[PDB]
RNA sequence: CAACC
RNA sequence: UUAGGCGGCCACAGCGGUGGGGUUGCCUCCCGUACCCAUCCCGAACACGGAAGAUAAGCCCACCAGCGUUCCGGGGAGUACUGGAGUGCGCGAGCCUCUGGGAAACCCGGUUCGCCGCCACC
RNA sequence: GUUUGACUGGGGCGGUACGCGCUCGAAAAGAUAUCGAGCGCGCCCUAUGGCUAUCUCAGCCGGGGACCCGGCGAAGAGUGCAAGAGCAAAAGAUAGCUUGACAGUGUUCUUCCCAACGAGGAACGCUGACGCGAAAGCGUGGUCUAGCGAACCAAUUAGCCUGCUUGAUGCGGGCAAUUGAUGACAGAAAAGCUACCCUAGGGAUAACAGAGUCGUCACUCGCAAGAGCACAUAUCGACCGAGUGGCUUGCUACCUCGAUGUCGGUUCCCUCCAUCCUGCCCGUGCAGAAGCGGGCAAGGGUGAGGUUGUUCGCCUAUUA
RNA sequence: UGAGGCGCCCAAAAUGAUCGGGACUCAAAUCCACCACCGAGACCUGUCCGUACCACUCAUACUGGUAAUCGAGUAGAUUGG
RNA sequence: ACAGCUGGUUCCAAUCGAAACAUGUCGAAGCAUGACCUCCGCCGAGGUAGUCUGUGAGGUAGAGCGACCGAUUGGUCCUGUCAAACUCCAAACUUACAGACGCCGUUUGACGCGGGGAUUCCGGUGCGCGGGGUAAGCCUGUGUACCAGGAGGGGAACAACCCAGAGAUAGGUUAAGGUCCCCAAGUGUGGAUUAAGUGUAAUCCUCUGAAGGUGG
């Protein structure tokens, strides 16, 4: 890359589908996990806060906690655990 | 409408009936909502909750209802809404439901108003919302008093209908008395 | 930029908010007597002289604000992080 | 500059204008021959000649080919002869030349050529039964100003 | 029930397709193994497709192969009719033949090896740079094929 | 053209 | 749901169009500014108070496909492209065979003029 | 007495790909190079920050390129600055209010994929004190990704600890943190010449030559516009297209730096043919003589002189 | 008049020509099929060795057992002689 | 004297077996910290190199643009073309997690954890995908297998092309490749084409042969 902030090469992932534009419904934004849930991490280009670092799209965690109202979900980067703290709105339950 | 990449509102959106950021906010609590609302003749409050599929009313309150324990007056007035959110918070608090948050729709937060008449009464009944006590009607303007003197100046009924002449805010208290009381029907 | 010579704000002291006055912060004159001041006499003779022989530093294109924020009340002053600025005037 | 520099499409796409400055003219002047004004259905017979490999095919040589061949429909049937010919590609890929050893080699612009897959139709024209040899002779001439080996196709026409 | 006998050596074949081989349990050129035919299972041959040799074996074939190479788990006593009767729920090696191609189970499952370690193809075999459809030994076989290719490697 | 420019 | 409220999915729901529906019921349009409240000027809106009138808007119900969208059949197409393999072909750029996957445009015929959840209600 | 850096299709010169951000390169998870392509940042802003209320923008049309009215208009506007991305009862506009651009202390991620590493950054908490709002709630600066700096030392902020037997005063030493810069940007205080040179090594790296390449150069072929008084092809021959050679040049850095002596000439030997003469032919815009062009053909020949170190070339008289 | 196969022209280099050479023409060439063979340290098989593990054992001493799923190796780590 | 530079450093065997890369560095002929190799100790039941299925991530190939965007023809709706920094579409495929099967681990203790010792940070080649360059036995990426450090068989010779991974010794059968002689095996069978010694040349710096032409 010819630069290495966090949003380098993000172009895709991190655009809306044109249709998928604009304020994105409240439901999946306050959706509640508990802990041990398989989770998918992914994004949603609408919602600016509560990210995630974009490397980890695609991710399936497991939430093991909360801190305030984010998640405190643990991935496994390559071979390295991770916490990842991270805001339902760029959640979805696996299954 | 227009192509492909035409980006049409979500339905309650263009319906022009649900302000989708002022609902998130609200939800954010994590508490029911009482949503109160009014037409032209009427106003309703219910106790909802977030499920799965959609919201879930837990307990509500018509104003129409209201005659049904001695209720002759008209029914879209600031005793009327007073009244029917009290009722919907007695039936609240019947089905386990403690808290709320006032979510008042696309309607205005004029001080006085009616959706904060709906609030005035549910708190009364037991339930816990947060509220500004000098935003809400005096008392004397909740019974329909400002009413009654609008009747002083006659010459010409007010209410069509005889309900009566100089009409009556000790109606109010009458059924406020009533509804307060445990026996009830709720 | 622009700076409001008095505003509302937190003081750590009285532990509330309080009107404050912002000063830039005027450099306090040396008294010669630091424990440095010795080494550079102790240090220093014939030839070079290390440390002290090293001249001053350059700058930076743009310096950091440095403030002091006093209480309107209680009198203390506070610190605060400065934030780059070409030119810092206040107003009023 | 010989062709053999830039006949290969062993390259990226390098087509975009908003980010390519000082690109030459092209040199080929015309892409419709003959009487324009009348419709490719008003004729019996339509040949092609078809390019057999992938090729690029630089603004030179597609003028040449095509000079070489209009001009013989020209002199064959007339400077307003009843006949149209169309050449339907255009040079959209941008050409570079390194012309300071392998150190910032990056070439600077030199020209434009038009992509090419095998099978496809470079030419077209539309005759009446008479001058059908005519244009056949047309293409023979063209093929031989263009990298490729090619197929002189005849399409409508059954009368053999 | 497929029969799976590898025909090209591991050097330079890619890492997956080689572990998906030894999964498999075959680890030698010649070596032979009895695969169900799953979807799991499909995958791995079709993984394994251009290093391999594969087929439904017929039922005599099969028990020419399990009587002259057929193994214990442990030691290098024969399996022969007495042999699959005293230590199988078989009576002989038909029944055990016919139980493996009917898929009801396993080499393992009745104290065999896994792996059939057959002998190199008498006359040699048709090749290993072409598949069966150009003249080559590679790839899915015929009952027929396979069973020329099994029996001349008895 | 045989180093440096 | 003989017309309501809060929603979930967020065009299969859009765009456009036709037909039908309401004496003390519902939603509205509607009537009206003493009050709470309101217009940088307007009771237009917001807010409050109310029933003389109306089903013309909205809304709800039934429906039409011309545009847009979703999915499906048949054709394009097992084509384009492609993971694995090859002492197969080609001067070469490149192509082919076997094995495992597999589009897009477009055309023709269907589908689609929302589905679902909670509450309330002749 | 020393320093005078690093990168680099050898070094010098040129440049900075030496610290950061965006798109593409990048091969649909992540990561990914070149002196790769396009281009930015070292700020600016007391509002251009924050909240609330009211509200909807470009552009086009119709009615009285400023203003007023209506219609269409999911976004092409606006949002400080690159690029890409986000945003419409708003993240934009207007109005009003306000100082959360706040103090303390963490969690996590990033910096540094995987996988250890500082400063810096971000998201998300708890505590304190506040702003606005009816309230939910929003505010840890500007919608997101650039706008940044160690130790030592100084100044500064609030409280406290401490200085050699002891008390007082002076003046010091310290705990926490803010500001001052190192851009060679994970931080030395720093100019050149050497042909008088010296050492260590390198074919890890240049010059001659070899080898690869063949853009360049040489030669050939295809097509044949054109002209040749008429006539493409006696002859000359543009464009474009396809090749062969390894004589020039360029490129690469494969071989050799414990050395393969460097231009030109000379002398002596072998060879190639794309043939200058000689032999034999074909055509002609072939009367002849002589030209011009072409074919086979490498047996033999291809010489002497003037300038110049010259190669080449220019010049002279001879010559088949 | 269309298409396919093989070949021909296009086709010039330096000490001595070349498909490795000889040499080959209903082939010892090319293409389509087929038959039988040769040919590794691979694979199968006998015996032995090392190493790992197992049983027995104080033993890492003997004896017995298992290895389809053990046996190549530069820098380097480890251990017995 | 010092050197980060060249040279050298002496007995046998057994187990395992790299890195030629990342971050920082007055650093690029060096180091440190990681990755990776190895040894010891702790832990005690799972593990995941393969495949299938399910729940997700993705915009490369292709395609297309009366779907944006910007290029790009002509005529009096039609008609002609495109995109590394375009996308209404959209693979193969790569990838997170889980279950199933497979394989493996519970005396061979896996997975994980702590500690000792390194070496290494000039790489190269083939194949696939690349970016630069007319190109190169070129430069610079990426994934993988190989050489390096890999014998033996074949390929005339020939680090990385084919077979093949190998304890000793012995018998046997094959692999690649080959069967006229040199040289082990056919002057094999059915059939056809070629007259040029075309050809008897998988791959390749290495094996050329093109546009164009041919009543062979
Ligand atoms: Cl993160
Ligand atoms: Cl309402
Ligand atoms: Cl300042
Ligand atoms: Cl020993
Ligand atoms: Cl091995
Ligand atoms: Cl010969
Ligand atoms: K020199
Ligand atoms: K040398
Ligand atoms: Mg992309
Ligand atoms: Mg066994
Ligand atoms: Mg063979
Ligand atoms: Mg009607
Ligand atoms: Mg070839
Ligand atoms: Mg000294
Ligand atoms: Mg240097
Ligand atoms: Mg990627
Ligand atoms: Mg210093
Ligand atoms: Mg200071
Ligand atoms: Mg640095
Ligand atoms: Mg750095
Ligand atoms: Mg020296
Ligand atoms: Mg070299
Ligand atoms: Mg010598
Ligand atoms: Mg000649
Ligand atoms: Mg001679
Ligand atoms: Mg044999
Ligand atoms: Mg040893
Ligand atoms: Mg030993
Ligand atoms: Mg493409
Ligand atoms: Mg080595
Ligand atoms: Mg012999
Ligand atoms: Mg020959
Ligand atoms: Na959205
Ligand atoms: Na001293
Ligand atoms: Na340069
Ligand atoms: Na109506
Ligand atoms: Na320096
Ligand atoms: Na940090
Ligand atoms: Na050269
Ligand atoms: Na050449
Ligand atoms: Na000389
Ligand atoms: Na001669
Ligand atoms: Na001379
Ligand atoms: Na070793
Ligand atoms: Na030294
Ligand atoms: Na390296
Ligand atoms: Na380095
Ligand atoms: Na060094
Ligand atoms: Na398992
Ligand atoms: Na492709
Ligand atoms: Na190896
Ligand atoms: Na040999
Ligand atoms: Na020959
Ligand atoms: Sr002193
Ligand atoms: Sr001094
Ligand atoms: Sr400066
Ligand atoms: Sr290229
Ligand atoms: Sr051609
Ligand atoms: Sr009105
Ligand atoms: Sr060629
Ligand atoms: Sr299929
Ligand atoms: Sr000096
Ligand atoms: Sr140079
Ligand atoms: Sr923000
Ligand atoms: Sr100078
Ligand atoms: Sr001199
Ligand atoms: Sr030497
Ligand atoms: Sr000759
Ligand atoms: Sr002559
Ligand atoms: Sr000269
Ligand atoms: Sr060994
Ligand atoms: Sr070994
Ligand atoms: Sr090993
Ligand atoms: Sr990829
Ligand atoms: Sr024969
Ligand atoms: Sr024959
Ligand atoms: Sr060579
Ligand atoms: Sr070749
Ligand atoms: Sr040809």
């Amino acid at each position: 890359p010819s630069s290495n902030g966090p949003l380098e090469g993000t172009r895709g992932k991190l655009k809306n589908k044109p249709r998928d534009r604009g304020t994105s419904p409240p439901q999946r934004a306050v959706e509640e996990f508990d802990d041990g849930e398989k989770v998918h991490l992914k994004i949603d280009p609408s919602v600016p806060n509560g990210r995630f670092h974009p490397r980890f799209d695609g991710q399936t965690g497991t939430v093991e906690g909360k801190q305030g109202d984010a998640y405190k979900v643990d991935i496994v980067d390559g071979g390295k655990e991770k916490t990842i703290i991270v805001t339902a709105a760029h959640l979805r339950r696996q299954e | 409408a227009t192509g492909p990449r035409y980006k049409v509102p979500m339905r309650r959106r263009r319906e022009a009936r649900t302000d989708y950021h002022q609902r998130l906010r609200l939800l954010k609590s994590g508490k029911p909502r009482l949503v109160a609302r009014k037409s032209n003749k009427h106003v309703r409050a219910q106790l909802v909750t977030l499920g799965p599929n959609g919201d879930d009313t837990l307990a509500s309150a018509h104003s129409s209802d209201l005659a049904e324990y001695g209720w002759e007056a008209p029914t879209g007035n600031m005793p009327s809404a007073y009244l029917t959110g009290l009722l919907a918070g007695l039936r609240a608090q019947e089905a386990g439901v403690e808290e709320a948050v006032l979510d008042i729709g696309l309607n205005s937060p004029t001080p006085g108003s009616k959706v904060f008449a709906i609030q005035e009464g549910a708190i009364d009944a037991g339930l816990d919302i947060p509220h500004n006590d000098d935003v809400l009607a005096d008392w004397q303007r909740t019974r329909g008093a400002h009413i009654a003197e609008y009747d002083e100046q006659l010459e010409e009924p007010l209410y069509s209908g005889d309900f009566d002449a100089a009409d009556l805010p000790e109606h109010f208290d009458e059924l406020r008395e009533t509804l307060l009381d445990g026996d009830i029907e709720l | 930029m622009q700076m409001p010579r008095r505003f509302n704000t937190y003081c750590p002291h009285c532990n509330e908010h309080q009107e404050h006055e912002v000063e830039k912060v005027r450099s306090g004159r040396q008294t010669g007597m630091k424990w440095i001041d010795r080494q550079r006499e102790r240090n220093s003779g014939i030839g070079n002289d290390g440390k002290f022989s090293k001249v001053p530093g350059g700058d930076k294109p743009t310096k950091k604000t440095d403030l002091k924020y006093r209480c309107g009340e209680c009198g203390k002053a506070h610190l605060r992080e400065g934030w780059r600025a070409g030119r810092l005037e206040f107003q009023e | 500059k010989p062709a053999s520099m830039y006949r290969d499409i062993d390259k990226p796409a390098y087509t975009r204008r908003e980010y390519i400055t000082g690109i030459p003219g092209s040199k080929i002047a015309q892409h419709k021959m003959g009487r324009k004004q009348k419709d490719a259905d008003d004729y019996p017979v339509q040949i092609s000649l078809i390019v057999e490999e992938t090729v690029q095919l630089r603004h030179g040589s597609l003028e040449a080919s095509r000079l070489s061949a209009n001009r013989h429909l020209i002199k064959e049937l007339g400077e307003e002869g009843d006949y149209k010919m169309t050449l339907r590609k255009f040079p959209h890929q941008v050409l570079r030349e390194n012309k300071d050893g392998m150190r910032a080699a990056f070439g600077k612009i030199v020209g434009t050529a038009a992509r090419v897959q095998a099978g496809e139709q470079l030419f077209t024209a539309y005759c009446n039964v008479e001058d059908a040899e005519h244009v056949k002779e047309a293409f023979r001439r063209a093929y031989n100003k263009i990298t490729p080996s090619c197929r002189i196709d005849s399409s409508p026409a059954g009368n053999a | 029930m497929h029969a799976l006998v590898q025909l090209r050596g591991e050097v330079n074949m890619h890492t997956d397709i080689q572990d998906t081989l030894e999964m498999l349990n075959i680890h030698h050129v010649n070596h032979c193994t009895l695969v169900p035919e799953t979807d799991a299972y499909r995958g791995m041959v079709a993984k394994v497709n251009d290093f391999v040799a594969f087929g439904e074996p017929s039922q005599e074939t099969l028990e020419t192969v399990l009587a002259t190479r057929a193994e214990p788990l442990e030691g290098d006593a024969d399996v022969d009719d007495e042999w699959v009767a005293e230590h199988t729920d078989y009576d002989d090696i038909s029944g055990l033949a016919f139980a493996l191609l009917s898929e009801e189970t396993t080499l393992r499952e009745q104290g065999l090896s896994p792996t059939l370690r057959l002998h190199p193809p008498r006359g040699g075999h048709d090749g290993v740079k072409h598949p069966v459809k150009e003249g080559g030994q590679l790839g899915k076989h015929d009952t027929e094929g396979i069973d020329d290719l099994l029996e001349a490697m008895r």
